[PDB]
DNA sequence: GGAGTAATCCCCTTGGCGGTTAAAACGCGGGGGACAGCGCGTACGTGCGTTTAAGCGGTGCTAGAGCTGTCTACGACCAATTGAGCGGCCTCGGCACCGGGATTCTCCAGGG
DNA sequence: CCCTGGAGAATCCCGGTGCCGAGGCCGCTCAATTGGTCGTAGACAGCTCTAGCACCGCTTAAACGCACGTACGCGCTGTCCCCCGCGTTTTAACCGCCAAGGGGATTACTCC
């Protein structure tokens, strides 16, 4: 493969053309265009773990957007990186205030 | 007639509507108001196809997390449920305009 | 729909799908969820656009077990003809010039009806 | 060929303050939400034609509602 | 076409090998790591414009600063 | 200007930004600004609890009152 | 901050009622706050190639969420 | 012998209905939510007798700062070859909400 | 009156058992190699230098009590309101069903 050169294994070519021809930087000089393929790959292997943990569990075997939008409000690190984000396809937090329970 | 204490009834209804991915919005008028929205001012939309959930669910979220933060703003106060007063102040302090 | 799509997917809450020309056409994709063991039509005269998105929606429900209910198969037009067979099951070889067309037509209808008996 | 709203629900505007943790209710839940999402939607709407009136052109693929309600103060994903 | 799909049920075999998942989930995995991709873009832009230097060290404060 | 004194929050400044990196310094500039932007904060976090109060029936904010003022305020 | 630079904010304080409740309640997140900005400032004058803060690598700290 | 006129395909709309369920609302009971005035006191109110510090201004250079020769250290063209995962499909493991079975959730009128 | 015998309701442990389901597998193909070319970002040596910090030497600006002293925080208490509970009913989007012309493309037929 083209991006076993440090563990990594998505797409290179095109990956490359386009951080190459990024358009933000003129050039990326040694440098590392394979650094957003790495990252990539984290979230990819951190978002497989999570979504095989998910998907075991409930006695089931697939992810429901339920599942997925748990997932996301779950974490603190994405919640500080983009907070202003909501998943589809399920439901808000449940909540009742004791003060509105009798 | 087995009629209990409100609140405690509407309590199982919080948890039965807080349980799962139902749709709480019986809203395809919801719909109809985002297409006189669009159609309010321009034409010729030529739209995706799913792109109608998508906005609905972005108007649940803002919709719901204003619910949410007017219970938090009217438990604030000496009234539990939802009031006008506790929505401006969500609004308001969200930068409005 | 999505408001009793809740309770909806695996059980029993609806013994049969009563799903028209309608939700299989534009819904393929959401239609490509569960299992469903049968599968009709009604009066297939008019279905007769094999390559309408219908087919693609029905072709990949691998069903056990097919079916189809035609009010009243063609008189003509061959390729309609066995277009009832192939919504069916689409098992048989795509040519169908070898059984007539080309190479007296009462022979023809003869075998037609001998290629329908079992069927 | 136009249609137009009928006032937002008993029932459906209940289980929204449901998910919002509200059992009982006051005689301020059902309606104003909803003003306050005509406005929030208004003034999008507002700065959504003044951009596409500015340069007037047509806009893009599905991807312009996760930016644009970003922009808004409210966002959403799911695919 | 292209699917990042393959590489990442390889890394799942990396992780676990007979686990299933579902298509959502590949979607949303789509949208949340190309606007990953065009943030961590977007960050490491003009640092090398900040002072006359203009790299890995561009990327490397995008991810300290958006974690 | 400074109604806290420049030297209170100069001070406060240097010894919370000390366990960062070591012989960190400033210029000429960079000394007045961030208290006013804390008080821009403040007195942002004041308009809105003033707000809060005015609804809550009471001229007197409270913890709550502040808490709803900082955390409707964007963050 | 200390009692008097309080006691005018309270003096502004809705008719200085509110007096002892922002007493206790602003110096709270004063040090939090303090603590955020001069944080971002140390990421943003981390790639300066310099070795003290410049404002040359700090036009656009925050850039990205403004 | 490729284009000019025009006969062909055709499919896609401009629009109006079968079939259709949810969408908003009624509707009655009441009891919990609606919103506040007082009790009084505690919760703040406040203005002048009593000081460290703050924001500095009197030399000499004094940690970081901008500074011009002339380059050391590198990152992007083309040309014949070729391997990664894509171009298309759907295989065997494990699905997927109310039933077999009903104790939970919630109130109420007599035991007490 | 407490405590409770008895009344109402409702979906959690694992399937319905036939198919969802993710990207292995057939290998090929299109931008990566290495065959040479090529001049630009980063920078080492270089020189005092910006405004004022170490002394001295500051003048009051906040910063601290007192002596009472004078009103409102939260819930009692009050009507009061009041709108869901969840069954029931009527406004209410979407998606095939219809039979046609426009017209872009496209070639039958042809022609200068
Ligand atoms: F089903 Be029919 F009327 F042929």
């Amino acid at each position: 493969s083209r991006s076993a050169k440090a563990g990594l294994t998505f797409p290179v070519g095109r990956v490359h053309r386009l951080l190459r021809r990024g358009n933000y930087a003129q050039r990326i000089g040694s440098g590392a265009p394979v650094y957003l393929t790495a990252v990539l790959e984290y979230l990819a292997a951190e978002i497989l773990e999570l979504a095989g943990n998910a998907a075991r569990d409930n006695k089931k075997t697939r992810i429901i957007p339920r599942h997925l939008q748990l997932a996301i409000r779950n974490d603190d690190e994405l919640n500080k990186l983009l907070g202003n984000v909501t998943i589809a396809q399920g439901g808000v937090l449940p909540n009742i205030h004791q003060n509105l329970l009798p | 007639p087995h009629r209990y204490k409100p609140g405690t009834v509407a309590l199982r209804e919080i948890r039965r509507f807080q349980k799962s991915t139902e749709l709480l919005i019986r809203k395809l008028p919801f719909q109809r108001l985002v297409r006189e929205i669009a159609q309010d001012f321009k034409t010729d939309l030529r739209f995706q196809s799913s792109a109608i959930g998508a906005l609905q669910e972005s108007v649940e979220a803002y919709l719901v997390s204003l619910f949410e933060d007017t219970n938090l703003a009217a438990i604030h106060a000496k009234r539990v449920t939802i009031q006008k007063k506790e929505i401006k102040l969500a609004r308001r302090l969200r930068g409005e305009r | 729909r999505k408001e009793k799509r809740k309770g909806w997917n695996k059980p029993d809450a609806f013994h049969v799908c009563i799903v028209s020309y309608q939700l299989v056409v534009q819904d393929q994709h959401s239609f490509k969820r569960k299992r469903w063991q049968y599968m009709v039509l009604d009066e297939a005269h008019n279905i007769k656009n094999f390559r309408s998105t219908r087919w693609q929606a029905l072709l990949n429900f691998n069903t056990q077990r097919r079916l189809l209910l035609t009010g009243t198969p063609l008189q003509n037009n061959l390729a309609e003809l066995w277009s009832l067979l192939y919504f069916l099951m689409p098992q048989t070889v795509i040519d169908g010039k070898k059984v007539s067309g080309f190479a007296e037509t009462k022979k023809t209808v003869a075998k037609l009806h001998q290629v329908l008996r079992p069927y | 060929l136009r249609d137009n709203i009928q006032g937002i629900t008993k029932p459906a505007i209940r289980r929204l303050a449901r998910r919002g943790g509200v059992k009982r209710i006051s005689g301020l839940i059902y309606e104003e939400v909803r003003a306050v999402l005509k406005s929030f939607l208004e003034s999008v709407i507002r700065d959504s034609v003044t951009y596409t009136e500015h340069a007037k052109r047509k806009t893009v693929t599905s991807l312009d509602v996760v930016y644009a309600l970003k922009r808004q103060g409210r966002t959403l994903y799911g695919f | 076409k292209e699917t990042y799909s393959s590489y990442i049920y390889k890394v799942l075999k990396q992780t676990h090998p007979d686990t299933g998942i579902s298509q959502k989930s590949m979607s949303i995995l789509n949208s949340f790591v190309n606007d990953i991709f065009e943030r961590i873009a977007t960050e490491a832009s003009k640092l090398a414009a900040y002072n006359k230097k203009s790299s890995a060290r561009e990327i490397q404060t995008a991810v300290r600063l958006i974690l």
